[PDB]
């Protein structure tokens, strides 16, 4: 039941030079999508071990 | 000419029922939050979540 624009809006918003009212959200989830293709980073993977 | 045996009869019917119209007001009718609607194939409506 989660919806995951907020994680990338946050994440977005964090990069500081975007302006995420101007980003839709289908650009979003497409961003979502990309993400979730890519492997955890060891630190954060093994704590969630 | 009135003849009373030509004319006295039994009328038959029941004693008591009652008529519904609305049968739909007989079903309560619920539904599942949208976020979780399948569609035919089972899976959710609309997966970009």
């Amino acid at each position: 039941q989660k919806k995951m624009k907020s994680i990338v809006e946050d994440f977005l918003k964090r990069l500081q030079i975007f302006d995420i009212s101007r980003v839709p959200d289908d650009q979003m989830y497409r961003l979502r999508d990309r993400l979730r293709l890519l492997p955890v980073e060891i630190r954060r993977l093994d704590i969630f071990n | 000419q009135f003849d009373f045996r030509a004319s006295m009869h039994m009328l038959t019917s029941n004693l008591t029922f009652t008529v519904y119209s609305d049968l739909l007001a007989f079903v309560s009718a619920d539904t599942v939050e949208p976020i979780n609607a399948v569609a035919f194939d089972n899976m959710r409506i609309m997966n970009e979540l």
